[PDB]
Formats: C-alpha cells, structure tokens, sequence
C-alpha cells in the first residue's frame, strides 16, 4: 500500500524532471555552434615513448608543474617520469600490483594510487630520507578503487566499485563525507576547478553531480545506454564530458541539467576508457578500445583528429594543466606525448 | 646535458635496470585467476594443491600463483594471465544453468578472448551418489539429457556405473559446447572431473598449462 | 658462359626484396606478440632476415662491381684490400645464416618440448644475446684467416674471394676449408636434429596449428640441406682430398648459387609463406 | 639524516690515510656523494665526487691520481683513501650527499667533518666581511667566470651558510630555489654571471661565512666566502 | 521495512533534483561557446605553438 503509493510518486518526479529539461530545451548545441568555423584537422605527433612499464598501463595523472607525470601499470609500479626528457623520477614499488588509478597532488609532494585492493595508498615525495614511502592507506570502500582525485594534500576524493563515493581527511585516514546514490560501479570521477563539486560516472549509465561541503547529490544526468567508463569537467566548470561503452561521448550541462550534444561515428563500435579537454575546452579527447584514441570538437560533435600510435587499448589520457600536450597511456605498455607543430 | 642531468640520466638507467629484473622475475610464475559460484567448493581445491586472495603452489619445480578475487569492469585486469581456474558443482542439478550462463559470461567476454579455461567439474562423487539415489532426474531440469546417449568412443573409468559415466559426459557436454561454439582456437576449455579429495588437480594445471603455453607458441611461430 | 652479370644481378634482386618484405611483415608482428611472451622467435627471425638482406646487399654490390670492372682484379684491386673485405662478407654471409637457423631450431625445440622451461626461465635478454653471439662467431671466423696471417684468394671463376682451393699445401691452408665445412655442416646436423625432434613431437601431440607448422619445419629442412650441402661437400672435398679432388670451377661455382638460394629463401620459408602471411599480402595486393 | 667522518689525524708528508663516512638515517645507495675540504682559516674545496650506483667517479685536478673515493652501500660507508699527502692537503674534510632529480636538492646534507694534519670556473665574492645589525636587510653578491644559466633553463648556482663552528648548510639551490628547514627570510636572486643572495630581517643565528658553489660542471668550485660579523 | 525505507530516501532525493532552477539551452550553449573563444589563443593544442616554444621538441 505505501510502498506502491511511494513508488508511483516518484515515477510522477521523474516525469516533471524530464519536463523541466524539456521547457528549457530550446536550442540545441550544434545550431547554435553551426555559424562558427571548425577546427580544421588536428594533427599530433608523438614527441616522446616512454618506456618501462612491463605491463598494462591503467592510469595516468600529470602533476601541475606540466613536466611531470605518474603512471601506474599492473606490474606492481608507480612510476614517475620527467616528461621533458624521458627520465624516470622516482619507481615506486606497489604492495598490490592491481592497481586501476593514480593521482598526482596539485601540490606535487604526494602521490595516491588504488586498485582491487580496496586500499588508496598514498605516497610521500619529499622526504629526508630521499626515498617514496607509504603516508597513509585510505580504508573503507567495500569495492575496488576507480579513481582518486587529490583535492589538496589533506583531502582526496575517491570513487569505488561499491556504488560509492567518499571524500577522506588524509591526515586522520577517516572518509569525512560518503557520497552514495549510485545502483552501480562508479568508474570514474572528475573535479570541479573550484573543488566545490564533483561529478561521477557509474555502471548505471548515469551520472551524478556531488556538493563536496554538503555531501548530497545536486543533479543526476542519464542518457547513456551502457556503462560509463571516463568523465572529465570542462575548464570554466559548467559542463562535463562522458565516455560509455556504447562508443559515445556526450556532453552534460550541470545548469541547463541536461545534455546538449553527443560525439560517436558510424565506424565506432568500441567502448570508450578516457576522456579530457584540451585548455581552452574546444577539444575533447577520448581513448577507445580500438587502439585508437580520437580528438572531437567539443563545440561541432567533429572528429577533429586521431592519435594512432598503440598496438593494444587505450587506457587513459591527460592534458596539462598548461594545454601543451597530452599523455596516452595504453595496455601495450607503452605512455606517449603528444602535440602539434605550426 | 648538464652535470646534474647526466646524474639525473644515471639514476634513470639503474631504474630501468631495477624494473628488468623484476619483470624478469615476474615472468617465472605463472598467473592463475580462480572463479566459480559460491557452493563450487575452489577453495578446497586449491587448499589441497596448497580483497584479492592468492596461493603459491609449486609444481614440478614451477611456480604457480593463482588470484581468488572475493564483474565485467575488474575481469578487465586479469587480461594477460596464463588460464582461468572456472570451477562448477555439477552435483547440484539446480544451479547448473547458472553456471552455464557463468561461463558463457566468461567464455565469451571480450577481454578474456585469448585466456584459456581450465574447467573444474568438482564434486564428482556426489554426482555419482545422485545419479544411484534416483531422486532427482536431469531430464527435469535439461529436456535433451533423455535422448543423449553415451558416445561409443567414450573411456569411462574402471568399475564406473553406465548411468554414472551418461550423466558426466552430457554435463561435460554442454560447457563443451558453449567452448566450442567460439573462439576458433584462441582459446581452449580443458574440463575435468574432481572431487573433495582428489590430490591430482596441481598437475592437471600444470600439464593443461603446457598445452596452454604450447598453443601460445604455435601462433607465435606461424602467425608471422 | 656459365658465369655472366645477370645471374648476380636476379639473385640480388630476389633477396633483397623477400628479406625486405620480411622485415616489415617482422616488425608489425612483432609488437603484437611482444606483449603476450618475449616472441623469442621472431627476434631470431629478425635477426636472420636482416643478416641475409645485407649479405645479397653487401656481397651482390662487391660482385657486380667486379663484373662491371671487366673483373680486371690486378688492374683495380693490387693493394688486395677488396678481395680480403669481399672473403670476410662471403663467409659471414654464409656461415651466419647457417648458425642461425640452427639456433632457431634449438630455440623452436624447447618452446614445443618443454614449453613452461621456454616461457619463465629463458628471457629477453637471453635471446639477444644469442643472436648477437652468433653473429660475432660468425665474424671471428670470417677474421681468422686475417689473424692467422693468411689471406682470402680470388677463385677460379674470378669473380668471389673465398678461402683458396688451388694447390693446398700448407695444413693452415687446409685446416680453413675444413673449418668452414665442418661449422657449415654441424649447424645443418643440429638443424635436422632440432627440427625432426619437434616435427615428431607435433605430430604425436597432434594425434590446430600443429599440421601448419609440421609443413614448415619440412619445409625449412629440404631447403638448408638441399642448398648448402653441395657447397659443404665441395669444401670438404677439397679439404681433405687437395688438388687431387676432380672438383672443377663449374662443380663449385654451381654449388655457390645453390647455397646463395638458402638465403633467398629463407624469408619465404621462415616467414611469407605462412598461411597468416599470404592472406595478409593477398589483402595488401587487392587494395 | 646523519653523517659522521672518521679517520683524520696528524700524518707525515708523503703518507696515507683512510677517511671513512658513516650514513645513518636515510637511503644511503640513492644518493652521490662528494667530499669537500677546507683549509684552516680559508674556504671551501671540492674533492671528490662518487655517484649512486658507483658508475660515475670524479676527482679535482689537484687531487687526480692521488685520492681515491669508494662507498660500500650495504653498509652505508664512504671511503677516501689518500696516498702521497702534502701539505697542502691539511685540511677539515666534509662528507656531503646530493641527490639528481628533477626537483631535487644536492649538497642538502654535510657531515661534521673530521680534521686532517699534515706535517675551471671561478666564483668570485669580492667582499670578504661585512658589519650587520640585527634586523636589518642584508645583501650577499656572488660572479663567476662562466654563465651558470643553462640551454634547460637552470641556474646551477648554490648558497651554502657555514656558523661559526658548524658544518655549512644549504640555503640556495638552483640560484632560487629554498631549501627544506631553511627561514623564508633569505632569497636568492641572480642573472647569468650576477646573483644576489638578500637576507631580510637579519638574525644572530644568520652570522657566519657565506659560500656560493657553482654546479653547472665538474670541478664544482666554491667562492672565497662573505663573513657577517655584528 | 528495508524497501519503504529506500523509496522514502529515493522519494526524497527527487524532490531536491526536481526544486532546482534551471537556464535555457541556449543560453547554456552560449556560455560554453564563449569561453571557447576568449581562451582559444592560449589553447596550445588547438593552436600549437612555433618549435621554439614547445618543451616536446
Ligand atoms: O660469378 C657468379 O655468378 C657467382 C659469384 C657471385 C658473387 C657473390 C654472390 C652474391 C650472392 C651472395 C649471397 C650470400 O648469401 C652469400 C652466399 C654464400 C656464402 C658462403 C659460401 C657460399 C655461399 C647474392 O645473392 C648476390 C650475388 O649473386
């Protein structure tokens, strides 16, 4: 009796949500963006290899300093690299060697990284000792580890495979706020440039906008058919990018609360595992299953690019915080930079 | 180069170094990834040879490590490991089709496309004892069990009961014709028949890993 | 009569391009099979095709050039600086290939015998270091004439240098062609030993790919043997027999473009005719 | 992080003497390691230098084929084992670790020094004293022969502070860069040959003798050194 | 009780998503335009650099 008035309840919610979207659904996206020029065909060569890794790469994060980079592969190691000139900065042994993401601290002295153990681990960079060591082990998700995200050195967000998000206080490796609201895996997790929001992409083919102070979710965004993989906030930070395994990106509006275009081809077939904005946003940048890893108009849903260079999955890309390159990390072990010449 | 770059260069070569030789000594174990339903009883087999749970057992002087993970997104990782443990329980007539659809889960997964499996039909004399009781019929539960017989180039076991050996080949034949079904030599399933006390599981991997590794070989050697 | 430009010229032709064509079809394959195993083979492969494309090259513009220069040897060559660099080609060319195939049918043994054994003990580096062990034995022979004083003599036909076959008296004289021969003829012994031993080991595990690379060992074992032993037979003759031995200039000169064809195909039989291969270049054709 | 030297003493002209340094307290395999000596009433100088992993060795020209440095990292020991000593190399000789990464701070850490009696760019810093008052800002100015400023965009220029009866510590290093545990007062600034150490503020524990180190290449020379005296 | 609890909570969680204001498309769609063009010239990927002034040489 109640359980059936209730859920009829919310059947009518979503119906006056979907409503709302369409009240304000009156443009689109691509007539708006139909008057300006495209980008033109972006070509990248890849500037550096490196090599190292023994097996698959999974994860990667530039540091903000632009030059340095960390990449985990599940060979047991974190490895640090001087992106200028190839050389290895630090190697950093794993206790558990499935590890599924990494992240660089905005502030460059720490590192954190977390797989199938369940465990985010964060390393020290600057120590007397002159060598990595562990700092803390962030205990408490009751799946595998997907993403991390650094919001200073004290605080660090991460997303898990147990349908939930949790924002940690390093310092006393407690989750200050759980995040939870997701029916399946979240696969990834992006910050907002002010790190007052979050968004988070799930298995459920949502995903769902997260006040980090009040700790409950603003806004949820569906419209994939499949499992979402990669997600990443655009750079003025209304707006964010979503990769899916139904080989389609698609880009959400966190005021207009809906989506305003999506970005596949007809060849495409295969799942999406990253994706990111180029510094001024007019780029997305997506990694595929395909070995590929195509460059879109964010603007004209235009595959403005591809960067073809990996003989195995594309896992993960990055852009600088700077705009100058951008780092593919792939299964065939191998982590590439890339950029333009005039 | 400046001073300090070459011995920043330096330290870059003995990390390299130091990442050779552990991936050197990765490569002298052979991965295993251990899966099955919750009554499958893999624990017990691998207590016998003997988040994530792990298990060194050696072999003929060959190292074996083997992963329990206790999943289309983590599946992902065990990408490049040597063979997939999949173990059933085939006396439970009940959830047989769970594990069918298990495996063909598995099987047929896109990342597991190269990854043979090395198929566990555990607890074979609990079947054996069903099958005598006569309580509970297969036909129940497969309709096709009632016209399948016995091939005649089958070598039951010595002193095996007819009805016995009819049963285990038709349950060995449906996981058999999921595997064979596709794959197209990628891949091979290799069943077996254990049970709560067999002692010869270690070596079935051990002998299943050399055709395993063999067949990698061959397409190393010919599709050049 | 026997001997003219053209028959240099298509042999040269023939290898450079199937070791080319080998090479690229090589280095694709290879960072395929890179990530799931070492792909021991087809760094010795590698290694085989890229050693024989410079032996048509190296040795094919040195023979041309003699027979462009009219093979006026004094007129053009009195300081005999050519004629010593064109024997130490000859011999690396031809005793490098042959050391190498038997490495690869020892290599190819133990992945089929014992391939556990193959995949954890054996390394990356275990391999490059073979192959490049091989191919300096191959140069400290190719040198030793060089060290032991001795020098590389123009042959009958006046268009290869090699070791001297005409009025052996000295037993140094004697001992290099008995070297040569002997090395020549125990790498072609391991060859059929490896490959017979992994051809019956196939055929018993067999009884996917098992029948496809049956043919290829077959095929790789006609081809070393048929083409070398008529040249490892004649250096052996003369080795032991002298000037006596009737081996005449058009006995050894056919036994040399003999042996020049294990190299020619080499490629094919290792490598392009492959079932894998051929479809491959069947689709490259049509587009 | 600790470095203790052992070994010196008064030795005969001609002699030999084995100078040994101890390393407790960090990774001693990760780091190179350099030996820098000073005579009695003068300033710093370069001896040796040992690499991480022992594959890179350098010596100065006036220790070349006399001096040899060793290090035995498992047990966290660096050697220098002296033959055909003169008087000139009488001297307080200082164990330094310096590590090279990107981002890295060499010359971070020097021993206490152990006493030896015996029986090129060139860094100049003209002024040899100057008379501070607490409180007030003080400048400290350094030349050198050669452009420090690399084609990388580094400036190998370092600020080393010696108190009075103390091993010299690491202010400056890369000409901008503070070392960890050091007051934000100091700040170096510098240009191609020029650079400009500025203490604000000027505290009594900042009294001492201040060296500029030049380490774009080997031999790495020190400046004559500027005393603050109150 | 464990499912009226949860459709309370989902109830709940809808009613706060459904309270919120909206902009139009259009106007979203310009915003997003509009960074885009003030930030184009510093987008190095977009327009890359002259090779003196690339790190990745
Ligand atoms: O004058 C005539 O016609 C004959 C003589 C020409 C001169 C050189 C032959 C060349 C061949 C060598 C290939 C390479 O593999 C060495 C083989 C070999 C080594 C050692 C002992 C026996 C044989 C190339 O193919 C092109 C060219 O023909």
């Amino acid at each position: 009796s109640e359980l059936d008035q209730l859920r009829q309840e919310a059947e009518q919610l979503k119906n006056q949500i979907r409503d709302a979207r369409k009240a304000c659904a009156d443009a689109t996206l691509s007539q708006i963006t139909n008057n300006i020029d495209p980008v033109g065909r972006i070509q990248m060569r890849t500037r550096r290899t490196l090599r190292g890794h023994l097996a698959k790469i999974y994860a990667m994060h530039w540091g903000t300093d632009s030059r340095l980079l960390v990449s985990a592969s599940q060979d047991g190691k974190l490895i640090i690299w001087d992106s200028y000139t190839t050389n290895k900065v630090h190697a950093i042994p794993l206790r558990s060697s499935w590890v599924m993401t990494c992240a660089y601290a905005p502030s460059g002295n720490y590192v954190a990284c977390g797989g199938l153990d369940n465990i985010c681990s964060i390393y020290n960079l600057k120590t007397r000792e002159g060598n990595v060591r562990v700092s803390r082990e962030l205990a408490g998700h009751t799946g595998y580890l997907s993403c991390c995200r650094f919001l200073d050195d004290n605080q660090i967000v991460t997303s898990s495979g147990d349908t939930t998000c949790a924002l940690w206080d390093i310092e006393t490796g407690q989750q200050t706020t759980t995040f939870t609201g997701h029916t399946g895996d979240v696969m990834s997790l992006s910050l907002a440039p002010d790190t007052r929001l979050f968004v988070s992409g799930a298995c459920d083919a949502s995903a769902k906008l997260w006040d980090v102070r009040e700790g409950m979710c603003r806004q949820t965004f569906t419209g994939h058919e499949s499992d979402i993989n990669a997600i990443c906030f655009f750079p003025n930070g209304n707006a964010f990018a979503t990769g899916s395994d139904d080989a389609t990106c698609r880009l959400f509006d966190l005021r207009a609360d809906q989506e305003l275009m999506t970005y596949s081809h007809d060849n495409i077939i295969c799942g999406i595992t990253s994706v990111s904005f180029s510094k001024s946003g007019r780029l997305l940048l997506a990694g595929y299953d395909d070995f590929n890893c195509n460059v879109w108009d964010a603007l004209k849903a235009d595959r403005a690019g591809v960067l073809a260079g990996h003989d195995n999955r594309v896992s993960c890309l990055g852009v600088t915080d700077d705009g100058m390159a951008v780092a593919t990390g792939s299964w065939d072990s191998f982590l590439k930079i890339w950029n333009g010449s005039s | 180069v400046s001073a300090e770059d070459k011995a920043a260069a330096e330290r870059s070569k003995m990390i390299d170094k130091n990442l050779r030789e552990d991936g050197e000594k990765a490569r002298r174990t052979l991965r295993l990834l251990l899966l099955g339903a919750d009554n499958s009883g893999k624990s017990t087999i691998v207590k016998q040879m003997r988040g994530i749970f792990e298990t060194k057992f050696q072999v003929d002087k060959v190292n074996f490590h083997m992963f329990d993970v206790g999943r289309r997104k983590w599946i992902q990782c065990f990408n490049d490991v040597t063979a997939i443990i999949f173990v059933v329980d085939s006396s439970d007539y009940n959830r047989l089709q769970e594990a069918l659809n298990d495996f063909k889960s598995i099987w047929n997964n896109r990342w597991l496309r190269t990854i043979s499996v090395i198929l566990f039909l555990n607890k074979q004399d609990l079947l054996a004892e069903k099958v005598l009781a006569g309580k509970s019929k297969i036909e129940d539960y497969f309709p096709e069990f009632a016209r399948y017989t016995t091939p005649e180039d089958a070598t039951p076991e010595p002193g095996e009961d007819p009805r016995v050996t009819r049963a285990k080949y038709f349950i060995r034949k449906e996981f058999v014709d999921i595997s064979t079904a596709s794959g197209d030599g990628r891949h091979i399933c290799y069943p077996h028949f254990t049970c709560a006390v067999d002692t010869e599981n270690a070596r079935r991997i051990f002998n299943d890993c050399k055709d395993i590794i063999l067949q990698m070989n061959l397409r190393e050697y010919n599709l050049v | 009569n026997r001997l003219s430009v053209f028959f240099s010229v298509i042999f040269m032709t023939v290898g450079i391009l199937s070791n080319s064509l080998a090479i690229a079809i090589l280095m694709k394959a290879y960072q395929r099979f890179r990530q799931k195993s070492k792909a021991s083979f087809l760094l010795l492969a590698s290694g085989l095709v890229i050693t024989d494309f410079f032996g048509h090259l190296i040795n094919g513009a040195i023979a041309v050039f003699v027979y462009a220069s009219d093979k006026e040897w004094i007129r053009f060559d009195q300081s005999n600086v050519l004629c010593s660099i064109f024997g130490i080609c000859m011999v690396f060319s031809g005793l490098c290939p042959l050391l190498l195939g038997s490495v690869m049918a020892i290599e190819r043994c133990i992945g089929v015998t014992k391939p556990i054994f193959h995949s954890t003990k054996i390394t990356s580096k275990h391999v490059k270091m073979m192959l490049s062990g091989v191919c300096l034995f191959a140069v400290f022979i190719a040198l030793l004439p060089i060290l032991g004083h001795r020098d590389y003599k123009i042959q009958a036909s006046r268009t290869w240098c090699f070791y001297n076959t005409e009025d052996i008296k000295d037993w140094e004289d004697r001992f290099y062609l008995l070297l040569f021969s002997f090395l020549g003829l125990l790498a072609l012994g391991v060859s059929l030993l490896c490959n017979a031993i992994t051809g019956i080991t196939l055929l018993r595990v067999k009884f996917s790919h098992h029948l496809e690379m049956v043919i290829q060992l077959l095929a790789i074992m006609c081809v070393s043997c048929i083409c070398w032993s008529p040249f490892l037979v004649t250096m052996a003759n003369i080795g032991i027999n002298g000037n006596h031995s009737l081996e005449t200039c058009e006995t050894t000169l056919f036994a040399l473009r003999m042996a020049t064809w294990n190299q020619i195909l080499d490629p094919w039989v290792y490598i392009l005719l492959r079932k894998a291969v051929l479809k491959n270049l069947y689709k490259l054709a049509s587009q | 992080v600790q470095l203790v030297e052992s070994g010196g003493g008064l030795v005969q002209p001609g002699g030999s003497r084995k100078l040994s340094c101890s390393a407790s307290g960090f990774a001693f395999s990760s780091f190179g390691m350099h030996w820098v000596r000073q005579a009695p009433e003068k300033g710093l100088e370069w001896v040796a230098y040992i690499s991480s992993g022992s594959g890179t060795i350098y010596y100065a020209d006036t220790v070349k084929g006399r001096f040899t440095i060793s290090r035995d990292d498992p047990k966290n020991t660096l050697f220098l084992q002296m033959t055909s000593l003169r008087s000139e190399d009488t001297a307080m000789y200082y164990c330094v670790r310096s590590i090279y990464y990107y981002g890295s701070s060499p010359f971070d850490f020097w021993g206490q020094g152990t006493t030896l009696t015996v029986s090129d760019i060139v860094m100049t810093q003209a002024t040899s004293s100057v008379p501070v008052t607490p409180g007030e800002s003080v400048s400290i100015s350094c030349r050198s022969s050669k452009s420090l400023l690399h084609s990388n965009g580094n400036t190998y220029l370092y600020w080393f502070l010696q108190r009075p009866g103390q091993s010299p510590q690491l202010l400056i290093y890369r000409m901008s860069n503070l070392a960890s545990g050091v007051p934000d007062r100091f700040s170096g600034s510098g240009s191609g040959t020029a650079f400009t150490l500025t203490i604000s503020r000027l505290e009594a524990e900042d009294v001492g003798v201040y060296y500029c180190m030049q380490h774009l290449e080997y031999p790495l020379t020190f400046g004559a050194g500027t005393k603050l005296e109150l | 009780t464990a499912s009226i609890a949860q459709a309370r909570k989902l109830v709940e969680q809808l009613k706060m998503e459904a309270n919120i204001d909206r902009i139009k498309v259009s106007k979203a769609a310009a915003d997003l335009m509009a960074y885009c063009e003030a930030h184009a010239k510093e987008d190095p990927l977009l327009t890359p650099v002259p090779a003196s002034e690339n790190p990745f040489r």
